[PDB]
């Protein structure tokens, strides 16, 4: 029995071994009963404002859309500390630790960005952090794991199985399954099983609440569609949920196309997978014919997730949401005209979003149309990965 | 079929606890496999555990997680564990077969058609690791349209509730776990093992036998002690394969003498 | 003749080749234009807020100052965008620019942060902007080069001299002396000839102004205490500025110490080297007994230029501002620290600052004290040189 | 003294202009450098311009930078420039000598003990290249308080107040740029040469030596006719000792006669 529905409609649900299904249900009550305190919710929003830094701005960017007919609005999720929206939800996470009486953070992470958040949440809040990550993972992200290290978490690198991101839910699960009465598990997207996708768009809605004061502020209107890179769905559900009611705008995701869609070599699962249950959820997902899980491919690691939140696939399903895939090409594109024409430097995940609009642009130049993309984070931690390709072909 | 049922029956007549191995199909290659399951059977066991491997195994511990490896750089498919399934069947007619599954190999194909599957070759029951009782309804039509008794772990800590609900909804035999935890204070929740027995008998459930950490015959005498019908032992059987990769012969001459050990255990 | 003082008392000045005097005049006749022009400020405070991020947080530390009497705030520059407080003043002297019909901006940089700020701005603004950096610096700071020509700056190598910040300086302002009709001379800090020390204290001085608001609204007074690094002085002075007239409010300014005063591996001219007459303005240096110039030394290359602001050195002989030193290794523990208690990297330059404001704390833990640092910026960019300081004494 | 004032008198009983060389004292080494400085004289030239080795020579260009490099590869000091020009005035009474001196190494040990220095050796003239007119005050009257002329740079875009003020403060000569930039478009504000330089004399200016890219006889006589007492060579001069480094003997040789042609030059 659960307080809120664990589906959104056939998506979702909690598929779990029996085991840790009193850790969901103790952490859903703890979210239901933050969201109707007062003192929770002012607690976190103090963390908001005096240690992340929001509200985050609202960029306008007349050098790239010039004669055309898009207005093009960023979301400057780059400007929160940590130089992503990562940091939003694992400080109300955080605090849910808390309200739990736990002392201890468990955490996943992929190419270590999830694991910086945790441990930066952490840090503040005075709780001790255990993160894993698949050994290939680490050896790769020297950059991240010396953060991490820094910030007093421990790094437990994961050698079971092949190693990497799936491995790291699969060893993070194993230890709260045991330890869950004094940690909590900070799920580092808004998948896996209930009350995981609900709780982190929550404490990721201010993204599109601001975007909404905001662009009614400078335009006097809604946008005609907020567009948002979807790795697990975290970034992209929180600029979506406070406009899902406002049907006149667009909502649009885009997922990593990879190399192309056609190569297999991609990221896409919510348009090129099929839906399975793994993750403690049933969602679409990369996987085999005869059904074992595997990995997205992305220029971006952050967009590695091999599935995505079931709020996508619902959103998709109805029609609500449109989700589309941009390739790493297109993507680095989007990075290189964002550098040379506003002069920020984004995060590869959130190029994506970027060279979808663009191309909504570029196609159809005579189109009025209000566009904001968000820049879910800064890709100061991608110039080496930039480097690499375009000397490798040349390009520089 | 009734092959748990009538398992039950003969053994509470030789007032007698069931030994009941698991393995992982096709650890460490299909031929191998095959001769491990029919000397555990050869040395006394009274039923079978079996995995499919899967590339996720999130409820298996090392000892297991390692054996679903080995079975993967074999090549081992679901399609050729069902395969293996059929023969070990017609083999052993009345020996109960239980599969351990993660539900995305259930639910891929279709889950009428994976426990229609499961029909055709003979298996008596289904445990899906990563479904717990509250998501369990399409699991357990299915397997019971197509006679296959749906498996659910009772963790010992269970509220009320849910032992009613496994009670209610578990066929075949209840999974009792040993513990709730690893550490001592970990495993603070877990009530008497005793205590949730005389709770399952009391619901109607069905017999219960305790899995988790059994590696010894004293676990599985003092399971039956303890009024279950008797025990299931995975990573010690599976470690015996481990050690042993380099020698297939030694391999079968260790399980052997381990199984009939945990067997002679269970014996009045 | 000029409009405004050259000089804070006997410091400062215009020691620049005739050539240049016409460059000098005309800037700061643009600038008191500027500043008396409701529309410049408008368009300033419009790029501040909506490009940059401003206001930034003012962050309490209450973890590192448990058991003390020492209440911490960090003015949280290091959220601006670009990383540090460096993007406040090239988004004003690129107006200027725009304001005195120039295309096209030149800067100096040392280890290339200055040269990322110009790069930035000038994008964003579309000026056409040309970097010098010395040949030194380019070998050793790839990630900044990359972000320059990422932001479609000419990055030009400098062989000349010794091939590092001097050198750069140099190049910067010859190219200036005969291109100025159309080109601006983006310095970057609060020295130099006049008009720049006072053009680049007012385009940080909203630095000190937020945090009088911040500090007021959460503490109903004014601060003990404002602590920050000094380099060339523009983040201090940005800071300092509209507290100079609280005459109860310390104004603390942190050189670095290096390897220790007494090594003379240091980068503290204003309290331990001697007055000279270079870079354009009489002022503390760093130079031989018989006044040729030398470097700086700091494990940050951000604190390395070899003179300081001839308002630090004004503030400082009337006694309304006061000069201190931390060393790489207690500026390393600072960092250490920020990272550990609060979940912040701070940049190795803001560390110095922060490593001054404990030692405040610690050597006198019952002494009633509400303190800012003025975080000037993130430390992501010296994670290998604090990894490989660790790792070379065994520390990590 | 007296020997810029003489000089100019001389030259102008013989309707001459001057040529007056440019050279970094101590390049390449002390000894070769006062020998090149001897063959400049006795090739002809009427005055000196000598620089004085600095660490950030900003107002130099690539040529005279490289030659403050090779000084200081020398271990060239200020105190050694010293020894060099009073042994330079104890060879050559009456030669006009100037200095180009950097404002950190005037200020260094005290303004006022810098010219005493200057005098004490018997130097003429001090330009400091980074003291713009409005700044000069103590330079000046260091200078003067001490028989030193302080000269400063015209610029051919000076306005009438900078005009002014030059042909008020400089003594000896007034250095008149050739070009307020190198391109023909970042040179457009420069005046006609005749016409800054009949300003100059129209305001009792110090005569007037035109520098800055002259490197040919053309360029003497052209100064002269347009009204100027001279012209002002370096980068041409220290161009020979760069591309004769490793001929010392070829080096003087080569100076000897570009001196005497660019001498020849301004004779009537
Ligand atoms: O996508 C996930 N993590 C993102 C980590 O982020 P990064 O460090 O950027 O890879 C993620 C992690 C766990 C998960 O579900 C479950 F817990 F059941 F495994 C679902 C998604
Ligand atoms: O069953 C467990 N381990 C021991 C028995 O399995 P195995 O070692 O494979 O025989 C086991 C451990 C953790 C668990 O919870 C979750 F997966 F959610 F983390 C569920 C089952
Ligand atoms: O039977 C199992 N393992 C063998 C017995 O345990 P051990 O002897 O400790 O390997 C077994 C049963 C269920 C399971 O997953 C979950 F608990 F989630 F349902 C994992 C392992
Ligand atoms: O300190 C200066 N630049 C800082 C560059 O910053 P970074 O890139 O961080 O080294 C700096 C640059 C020029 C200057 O005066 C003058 F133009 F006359 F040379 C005085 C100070
Ligand atoms: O004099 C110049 N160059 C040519 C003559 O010098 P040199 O080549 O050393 O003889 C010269 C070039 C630029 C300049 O302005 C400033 F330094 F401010 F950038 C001042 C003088
Ligand atoms: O006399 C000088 N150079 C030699 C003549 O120029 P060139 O023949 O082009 O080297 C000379 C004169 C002044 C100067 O600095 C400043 F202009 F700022 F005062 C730099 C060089
Ligand atoms: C983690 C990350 C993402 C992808 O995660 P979502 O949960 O899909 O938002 C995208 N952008 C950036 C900058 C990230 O750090
Ligand atoms: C450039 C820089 C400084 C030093 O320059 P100041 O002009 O002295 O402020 C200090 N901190 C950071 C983060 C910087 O980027
Ligand atoms: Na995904
Ligand atoms: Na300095």
């Amino acid at each position: 029995t659960t307080l809120l529905n664990p589906y959104f409609g056939e998506f979702g649900g909690m598929y779990v071994p029996q085991i840790l299904m009193p850790a969901l249900n103790q952490l859903e009550e703890a979210f239901v009963s933050a969201q109707k305190d007062p003192e929770f919710q002012a607690q976190f929003a103090d963390l908001l404002k005096n240690y992340a830094g929001r509200p985050t701005a609202l960029t306008k960017c007349q050098n790239i859309t010039a004669g055309t007919r898009t207005t093009l609005y960023l979301k400057r999720e780059d400007l929160l500390h940590g130089g992503a929206h990562k940091t939003n939800q694992v400080l109300g996470q955080a605090l849910l630790a808390k309200r739990m009486g736990k002392s201890e953070i468990i955490a996943e992470t992929g190419a270590g960005q999830h694991g910086v958040a945790s441990a930066l949440a952490s840090a503040l809040l005075g709780l001790k952090c255990r993160i894993y990550m698949g050994a290939k993972d680490v050896e790769r992200q020297s950059p991240n794991v010396f953060r991490m290290r820094l910030m007093g978490a421990e790094v437990i690198p994961v050698h079971s199985g092949s190693a990497t991101l799936k491995d790291a839910c699969n060893e993070a699960l194993r230890d709260w399954s045991g330890s869950y009465e004094t940690a909590h598990y900070m799920l580092g997207t808004a998948a896996g099983p209930h009350p995981y996708p609900t709780i982190v768009r929550e404490f990721q809605r201010m993204i599109g609440e601001e975007t909404k004061a905001q662009i009614l502020d400078k335009e006097g209107r809604l946008p005609d569609a907020v567009i948002a890179c979807v790795g697990g769905g975290s970034n992209a559900i929180g600029m979506f949920a406070d406009f899902i009611n406002d049907t006149s705008v667009g909502l649009i995701g885009v997922e990593p196309g990879g190399h192309g869609i056609e190569t297999g070599e991609h990221g896409a699962p919510l348009k090129h997978g099929r839906v399975g249950i793994y993750f403690g959820m049933k969602a679409p997902m990369m996987q085999t014919a005869d059904g074992q899980i595997e990995e997205s491919y992305s220029i971006s690691a952050g967009l590695d997730f091999p599935s995505v939140g079931p709020q996508h696939a619902y959103l998709n399903s109805i029609g609500r949401a449109d989700y589309v895939s941009i390739t790493d090409d297109e993507a680095l594109e989007a990075f290189k005209t964002l550098c040379r024409h506003e002069g920020i430097i984004p995060a590869l995940e959130s190029s994506h979003a970027l060279a979808h609009a663009l191309k909504m642009m570029r196609e159809q130049p005579e189109k009025e149309q209000l566009l904001v993309v968000n820049l879910s984070g800064r890709g100061d931690k991608d110039i080496f990965t930039v480097h690499d390709i375009l000397k490798a072909r040349g390009e520089i | 079929m009734e092959r748990y049922e009538n398992l039950f029956a003969q053994l509470n007549d030789r007032r007698e606890g069931a030994f009941v191995p698991f393995v992982t199909l096709g650890d460490p290659g299909i031929e191998q496999s095959l001769k491990i399951i029919d000397t555990l059977i050869d040395a006394g066991a009274d039923a079978l555990e079996l995995g499919v491997p899967f590339s996720d195994p999130l409820a298996d511990g090392p000892t297991i997680q390692n054996a679903n490896l080995r079975a993967f750089a074999a090549g081992v498919t679901p399609a050729q564990c069902f395969e293996m399934l059929a023969l070990i069947r017609e083999k052993h007619p009345t020996i109960p077969i239980g599969l351990l599954m993660y539900a995305n190999l259930v639910f891929n194909n279709g889950i009428d058609a994976f426990y229609a599957r499961c029909e055709q070759v003979g298996v008596d029951s289904v445990l899906v690791a990563d479904v717990p009782v509250e998501e369990s309804a399409p699991f357990r039509q299915a397997a019971l349209r197509h006679n296959i008794a749906p498996i659910f772990i009772c963790p010992p800590n269970a509220d009320d509730d849910l032992l009613r609900q496994v009670a209610s909804y578990g066929r075949g035999y209840t999974y009792l776990l040993s513990r709730s935890g690893v550490t001592g204070a970990e495993n603070r929740g877990a009530l008497p093992l005793h205590h949730l027995i005389e709770k399952l008998k009391e619901y109607h459930a069905a017999p219960a036998l305790q899995g988790f950490g059994i590696s010894s015959p004293e676990q599985v005498s003092a399971a039956v002690r303890a009024g279950a019908a008797g025990a299931i032992s995975g990573s010690a059987i599976v470690k015996i394969i481990e050690k042993n990769l380099a020698s297939p012969k030694q391999m079968l001459a260790e399980l052997r003498s381990f199984v009939s050990a945990m067997k002679a255990a269970s014996r009045a």
